[PDB]
RNA sequence: AUGCGA
């Protein structure tokens, strides 16, 4: 309660398929579509998309680049202190990655 | 190798069913009984009635709408199952338990039910009854439920103006009443969701 | 309207949906219908309703 | 990660097994104090077996199989009361019998000492105002179960403060340095390596004191008188 | 280049002076009691690298 | 915290991994080019360090979330490294794995059956089968390839043995064994391992002669060459700078030759993951970018500072920037002309430049890597002394808390603590509200956040917050009034509004001192607001607890907010669960001074 | 991990831990409108209701005792011995 | 307690120019509540008394066409001791860009404020006692200052027995 | 040297169990000591 | 960082 939930309780967006909270991005809505939660690894570039060797339709999402990607829709929310964040933060220089294990899987 | 791995994107992203036509002259079957397994909230508000809890928290809400996972609009659910939070119980007690949360009063549960969804696919031959004519487009409306239109591209030239003004079927005649075409799309990304017919195929 | 309180966490079937018949989804339909009139759902209901109405015949 | 397993043996927060029982006893210090006042819990009797009444409990636990044990290996035991391949017969009540569980699984240096008393008190008990080893001794063996530690205690962290805490008020290295030299760095060469010789009983105090000038080191420097050198 | 030395106690030179530290050297007067006003030029320091010893000899 | 906005999706565990070049350009939300950061004295610089695709500014959202600066996550850019660094961290890694080479077969000098004992060493080591792991050692016999691939027979079936028992025994588990022991007992065999990879001074296997390899220290190795006693043995067989791609390509063929222990040889736990071992981990083919946000100039009310960040990384655009100005001079160079020694120099720069860069990305890394007070790297991070993980991490600053001078008081409890009326008014409990407290919330309200028992703050059951700070009393009566609204949205329909009630007589608040010495330093006590005071007031007899003295010590309250904290506070951390010490059980509690000496002069005798 | 109710195996008693936490998560419970099923006799402080519940033992909540192997205990609050 | 305010603007100096600000207004559209404190040149009027979030003065940057005002910071409220006026050192800065304001804060004595002896046994003041309360003596006083015995026999303070007897001595 | 507890961390591919009180804070997990030694359940009607 | 309550 003190050092946690009192201080820097923060819920944060995790990738369910790759266990990150620094792949998480909200894809971006539109005037009849919302900002859907994304993983970025979790997600399929348009120009490609097996589209050589290759849909359900509605796990295209869009980035502030309005760049159209399909899948990265498989990413929830967990309670964690922020600073947790900033380890990433560093780490993703440091060339290391939480696998955060949840859930059904 | 990278053709493992379009495996797991073709084998992961497969379709379970392609829902017929009924008699082939009906609709297609895209109403399907499925049973799954969800993972709900239960508050302590629901803990003298916490089926029901689990019907106005979550499943009551989700009837008549859609679901990305299922791929349709919750039609309805069909027996409910809690998991039971301890084994050795026989499986029925005149009360459960359940697991609460180590931070809040909150319980979380798992469920066990069937699902009714109408889960339609690119194909599907529907009928409806004329709901609007506009130059662009055919509304109609499937069971009183669905809405669909027909937009004037997706429709056959051979179809037939009469001045919103009416038009006229591509053998001479005014359309009217109910209309046979088949899915070109389904349009759910919006508020609620709209299907794209055509009648050029 | 954005949270578990009301969505569950996670869905998942445990066998491949089995195709009802317009007689079993009739069914199904007149007994849930029935059993949820002993809420703005009950708007839908009404539209299931028609669309009972349409599994009648006519609207 | 050192704590209190639910069964009573020491794990850390891994899991590794650290004590099988907390001191041997799963004993609260805070609990202790008067565990081992028996004339004091006697002369308020009365008191305690009003806080403690076993009626309500007697129901839930085993009042025998300990107390059997208790039979057997305090008789055996007092047999056998060398330590060396010493009568096996019987590990103590504490290895056998959750001593949470039935009502007489206890240390037998706490049983001893319980029983010790109630001897030398049989004259207390030709004193007493009406109890007897057997209630009284049940009483006070209620008091021990009663005084056991709970599961999930943080005693590795208790530990750590108890040492701690009071160092602060702190020939051979004593001291801080000391405790540092052990714990803190487990140095395998000491600054004064000592070895304690115990001397039979036989051994004369002068022959003694000649075995010691006999083992002592002898340096060559330290029988020379003077060097001149040309 | 004197207020910057007399304002940080940054003493840099091309021999150090043969001091053994290089701050400290400058103080703030703090006039807020005559006691320790005057008591600031009655105060001596053996040196901070003497502070940084472990020992107290 | 809040417990209306529950989780249900807790991490359970966390694996470690290296990341991957491909994988960082998947997911990289930008990769920066562009070593500028500000344009037109005010402006986020297109592709560069602060462009909003890592993160919002300005009004502007995030470009690869469109989210604000308070709302936008932020989001990490990445860059394509020029050139492949080796990392710092595996830099005595990769050195010792490149002298255990052979150079001419590409192969380890040790025997290929002795790895293939190593290779079954360390699985039985995935499942801690130890003293089956020594069992191996019993598996004995110019020796025949017919004969060494029998020994790798009778130890692939010594694994299957191994394996069919500790399935039957369920003494372990696809995902491992693991314990002290057994982690003691792998690090103790790699150990062993590297001195046999050290022991071999030529190749084995392959008889080859593997180069001396020496360091520069930390950006460039070399290869040494032989002796003519060596060279000319290299006939019977029959210092130079090397740069990092070539080892990479020689060391990626090596782990595809010895790759069959290397899966066990690259966990200490089964690899469920089937994950090939790449060379490309220790070098770094591309730099991602982190957000801005947490790589935001230290602007302190106005002062922005300059990131040491966004510096060093601009040392890397600069210098990447100028080794593609380099490849712009192959480009330039490298038609034919046949004999223009003119690159010799561009030569120089390309050694020292490529060197030069490497070691910059190295500084980048860790400081004390780079050749002054430099700006700090991620190593001089969350680490070495005090930093994140110690200072903010295993210890942090709190909301709800207070600090003052502790002041005795012989007529509150002993296990209370008189709080002056400035935290009666400034210490809120988030009330949830009922049938059964509306009324004392109702009332709370009334007083607003200027009064008694009051309340600062009511939170609706929808998640808003509506301050009472400068409501007036007739706005807050409305409140009061409507305190026990219904419900309004099925979203909403199962919550209940919340009042932030200022701290009062029935709280328990967490009483700690300085000497944190031991847990009896810091207890709960219930908290006793005492009117006209500005002081912690606290009991005589609690001061040798906290060994504390009026001296001017000062106590740090806090205020739990959880109903799970606060129960603790009435039945763990309360002074009576405090009256012996675990140390010793010497109760510790007692009156003193005065109250001992008065106790002297009332018990005598002759006190009537 | 079930372990059966006819072996189970632990104290019969709720450690101080044990009934902290149960009477602050019911409390807690009761403070988001768990039935109560007690007078609730005038209190406001939903800690003291479920101290009021604890000595009725009216919780219907299970205690999961663990085992460092994972195996755990689930017992009633009116069966362990509250003192 | 005084403490000393340095209001500087001539931090982002660079070249006259731009600078813009002087003390007052322009704007109106001010809260003219600020006169409560402000004299129409921006500075308060000396003697006043302010607390936490009152303007300490008042001035006018053309850039942003608004009178803007510094406010001031502190945990309790004080009055205004002096104003002075800092155009020194400078070439020309006609417009009195640099004032130093300093603020009279008073101290009453209170519980937790600590006092001590000729004798380094130092005390915070546990409550200040109503005088009837206190002890009398015969002769028909009561003590300003009550200090415990029980401190001296661990401190040997009794170069503070004898400053009581030798001081009561001497003031008779 | 928390550093090179992690080089060996990730060299070893290590994966935490998280079960070390610091390095559950670090995680905001309930810590598993005392009161987070155990799981509390409800019991709940059925019917 | 220094000084400070200590
Ligand atoms: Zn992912
Ligand atoms: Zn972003
Ligand atoms: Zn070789």
């Amino acid at each position: 309660d003190r050092l946690l939930n009192s201080s820097d309780y923060t819920q944060a967006s995790v990738c369910r398929e790759c266990g990150s909270i620094l792949t998480t991005q909200q894809s971006v809505p539109r005037i009849g579509s919302i900002s859907t939660v994304c993983c970025r690894r979790c997600s399929m570039r348009f120009e490609d998309a097996k589209k050589l060797l290759t849909e359900d339709g509605e796990k295209i999402f869009i980035d502030d680049s309005q760049i159209w990607e399909d899948g990265q829709g498989n990413k929830f929310v967990g309670g964690n202190e922020t600073t947790t964040v900033a380890i990433p933060f560093v780490l993703k220089y440091l060339d290391s990655e939480l696998s955060a294990m949840g859930i059904r899987l | 190798n990278e053709n493992r791995e379009t495996a797991r994107f073709i084998k992961k992203h497969k379709k379970q069913v392609t829902n017929p036509i009924d008699e082939k002259n009906g609709t297609s079957n895209c109403i399907v009984r499925v049973p799954i397994a969800l993972y709900v909230s239960l508050a302590p508000m629901y803990l003298e009635n916490p089926l029901q809890g689990v019907m106005k928290q979550h499943l009551n809400p989700l009837v008549m709408k859609y679901n990305n996972k299922v791929g349709g609009v919750v039609l309805g659910y069909e027996g409910l199952k809690i998991l039971d939070a301890d084994p050795l119980s026989k499986e029925d007690t005149s009360e459960k338990l359940i697991k609460i949360t180590p931070d809040t009063p909150f319980g979380f549960t798992w469920c066990h039910v069937n699902l009714y969804v109408w889960q339609p696919q690119v194909g599907d031959v529907l009928e409806g009854y004329i709901f609007i004519q506009s130059a662009s487009h055919i509304g109609l409306l499937i069971h009183d439920a669905f809405n669909a239109s027909i937009k004037k591209n997706n429709i056959p030239v051979d179809w037939t103006f009469v001045h919103l003004g009416h038009w006229v079927d591509s053998n001479g005649e005014p359309i009217d009443g109910k209309l046979r075409f088949t899915v070109r799309n389904v349009h759910t990304t919006g508020r609620v969701v709209s299907v794209d017919g055509t009648l050029i195929s | 309207t954005a949270t578990t309180l009301n969505t569950p966490v996670v869905i998942h079937a445990t066998q491949l949906p089995q195709h009802v018949s317009t007689d079993e989804v009739l069914q199904f339909l007149e007994s849930f219908i029935d059993e949820k009139e002993n809420t703005n759902l009950s708007s839908s209901i009404s539209q299931l309703k028609r669309i009972q109405r349409d599994f009648k015949g006519l609207p | 990660g050192v704590h209190v397993s639910y069964d009573n043996s020491i794990r850390d927060a891994d899991g590794t097994l650290v004590q099988f029982m907390y001191g041997g006893d799963a004993i609260d210090i805070t609990k202790e104090s008067h565990m081992t006042q028996f004339e004091f819990c006697l002369d308020n009797y009365y008191a305690l077996l009003k806080k403690y009444n076993p009626s309500a409990l007697i129901e839930h636990l085993d009042v025998e199989s300990a107390l059997k044990y208790s039979k057997k290996t305090l008789k055996y035991r007092k047999k056998h009361s060398p330590h060396y391949k010493q009568s096996v017969k019987y590990d103590p009540v504490l290895a056998k019998y959750n001593p949470a569980k039935y009502l007489g699984s206890v240390s037998e240096n706490f049983q001893d000492k319980l029983e010790s008393f109630l001897d030398k008190n049989s004259k207390l008990f030709k004193s007493s105002d009406g109890v007897n080893e057997k209630k009284f001794r049940a009483l006070m063996q209620l008091k021990y179960m009663r005084s056991l530690i709970n599961p999930g205690e943080a005693v590795g962290i208790i530990a750590s403060q108890s040492v701690g805490e009071p160092s602060t008020q702190m020939n051979v290295t004593l001291g801080i340095p000391r405790l540092r030299e052990i714990v803190m760095t487990a140095s395998a060469a000491i600054k004064t390596p000592q070895m304690t010789l115990p001397i039979w009983n036989d051994v004369s105090d002068e022959q003694a004191d000649t075995f010691c000038k006999s083992i002592s080191k002898v340096l060559l420097s330290e029988v020379i008188d003077k060097v001149i050198v040309t | 280049k004197m207020q910057y030395f007399l304002s940080t106690g940054n003493l840099v030179s091309q021999s150090g002076l043969d001091l053994q530290q290089v701050s400290g050297y400058t103080v703030v007067a703090e006039k807020i009691n005559f006691y320790r006003f005057i008591s600031h030029f009655r105060m001596v320091h053996r040196g901070s690298f003497f502070a940084q010893l472990k020992t107290t000899t | 915290m809040d417990i209306s906005k529950p989780v249900g999706s807790e991490i359970t565990s966390v694996d470690f991994g290296i990341l991957t070049a491909k994988e960082i350009r998947n997911l990289s939300a930008k990769q920066i080019t562009n070593p500028t950061v500000l344009d037109n004295l005010g402006h986020p610089v297109s592709g560069g360090l602060y462009d909003l695709a890592l993160g919002a500014f300005l009004r502007n959202l995030c470009s690869t979330c469109g989210l604000d600066e308070k709302f936008c996550p932020g989001h990490q850019g990445h860059i394509e490294l020029p050139v492949p660094c080796y990392n710092p961290l595996f830099f005595n890694q990769l050195y010792i794995y490149l002298r255990a080479s052979c150079l001419f077969c590409h192969h380890f000098r040790l025997k290929s059956v002795e790895v293939h004992r190593y290779a079954c060493k360390l699985r039985l080591l995935q499942y801690g089968l130890i003293d089956e792991s020594y069992k191996l050692d019993e598996i004995t016999l110019d020796i025949s390839s017919t004969l060494l691939n029998e020994l790798k027979s009778k130890r692939s079936e010594y694994v299957d043995m191994a394996i069919a028992k500790a399935l039957s025994d369920g003494r372990t588990t696809e995902r491992g064994s693991f314990t002290a022991t057994v982690n003691d007992e792998r690090k103790k065999l790699v150990h062993e391992f590297h001195k046999k990879l050290l022991s071999r001074g030529k190749c084995d296997n392959c008889g080859m002669f593997s180069p001396k390899f020496r360091k520069d220290g930390f950006t460039k190795i070399f290869e040494t060459a032989l002796n003519e006693k060596q060279i000319t043995n290299n006939r019977v067989k029959g210092s130079t700078y090397i740069l990092s791609t070539e080892v990479k390509n020689i060391l990626d063929t090596v782990f595809r030759k010895e790759q069959c222990v290397l899966q066990y040889v690259f966990h200490s736990r089964p690899n469920l993951s089937r994950k090939l071992v790449k060379a490309d981990s220790f070098f770094m083919d591309v730099l991602v970018v982190p957000p801005t946000r947490f790589r935001l100039p230290s602007k302190l009310g106005e002062e922005v500072h300059e990131n040491s960040q966004n510096q060093l990384l601009s040392k890397v655009l600069t210098t990447s920037l100028l080794i593609r100005d380099l490849n712009d001079d192959l480009s330039k160079l490298q038609k034919d002309k046949v004999s223009l020694e003119d690159r010799r120099v561009i030569f120089s720069r390309l050694m020292n430049a490529f060197v030069t860069i490497q070691n910059d990305v190295n500084a980048f890394i860790d400081s004390t890597k780079a050749q002054k007070v430099p700006i700090p790297g991620v190593k001089q991070a969350l680490e070495k002394k005090e930093g994140l993980f110690r200072k903010h991490m295993m210890g942090k600053r709190v909301n709800y808390a207070a600090r003052s001078v502790i002041s005795p008081d012989p007529n509150i409890e002993t296990n209370e603590i008189g709080v002056p009326p400035v935290f009666a008014v400034k210490l809120t409990y988030p009330e949830p509200v009922t049938a059964y407290n509306i009324a004392e919330l109702r009332q709370a309200v009334i007083n607003g956040p200027d009064k008694w028992p009051g309340a600062t703050q009511i939170q609706n059951e929808d998640g808003s917050l509506v301050s009472l700070i400068g409501m007036s009393v007739e706005q807050r009566k409305a409140l009061a009034n409507q305190l026990l609204t219904p419900s309004s949205n099925v979203s909403t329909h199962t919550l209940n509004k919340k009042v932030y009630r200022h701290i009062k007589n029935r709280d328990v608040v967490l009483m700690n001192r300085q000497p944190t010495l031991h847990k009896a330093s810091m207890m709960g006590h219930k908290v006793r607001v005492l009117p006209n005071e500005k002081t912690l007031r606290l009991h005589y007899a609690n001061t040798g607890a906290y060994n504390a003295d009026f001296d001017g010590d000062e106590m740090n309250m806090h205020f739990p907010q959880n109903e799970n904290a606060r129960a603790e506070a009435l039945n763990l951390a309360n002074t009576d669960s405090q009256y012996l010490t675990p140390t010793s059980g010497s109760p510790v509690r007692g009156l003193i001074q005065d109250h001992i000496s008065a106790g002297v002069w009332l018990t005598s005798k002759d006190s009537f | 991990k079930a372990i059966p109710k006819d072996q189970r195996a632990t104290t019969p008693y709720m450690t101080k831990y044990e009934r902290a936490r149960i009477l602050g998560t019911r409390a807690l419970q009761i403070s988001m409108n768990a039935p109560v099923f007690v007078d609730l006799e005038g209190e406001t402080d939903p800690l003291r209701i479920a101290m009021k519940e604890l000595a009725e033992k009216k919780i219907p909540l299970v205690i999961r005792r663990y085992l460092p192997d994972g195996s755990f205990e689930d017992w009633s609050v009116e069966e362990l011995i509250v003192d | 307690m005084y403490k000393t305010e340095k209001v500087d603007l001539a931090l982002n100096r660079n070249r006259g120019d731009p600078i813009t600000q002087h003390f007052g207004f322009g704007n109106d559209e001010w809260p003219k509540e600020w006169l409560e404190k402000l004299d129409e040149d921006g500075l308060p009027y000396i003697g006043t008394y302010v607390e936490e979030g009152d303007p300490i003065c008042a001035y006018f940057d053309d850039t942003l066409n608004k009178t803007k005002i510094k406010t001031y910071h502190s945990s309790e409220p004080a009055y205004i001791e002096e104003v002075n006026l800092i155009g020194d050192e400078s070439n020309k800065f006609q417009e009195l860009q640099t004032v130093s304001i300093k603020y009279r804060i008073r101290r009453t004595p209170q519980i937790g404020d600590k006092f001590s002896s000729r004798h380094g046994q130092k005390g915070v003041c546990s409550r200040k006692w109503p005088t009837i309360d206190m002890p009398f003596s015969e002769t028909g006083i009561q003590p300003d200052i009550i200090i415990n015995p029980h401190a001296f026999p661990s401190r040997m303070t009794i170069g503070m027995f004898v400053e009581s007897l030798a001081g009561k001595a001497g003031a008779l | 040297t928390t550093c090179q507890f992690l080089t060996k961390a990730v060299l070893d591919n290590e994966r935490e169990q998280l079960d070390s009180p610091s390095a559950r804070i670090v995680v905001g997990k309930l810590n598993n000591v005392g009161t987070g030694s155990f799981d509390v359940l409800a019991k709940v009607p059925n019917a």
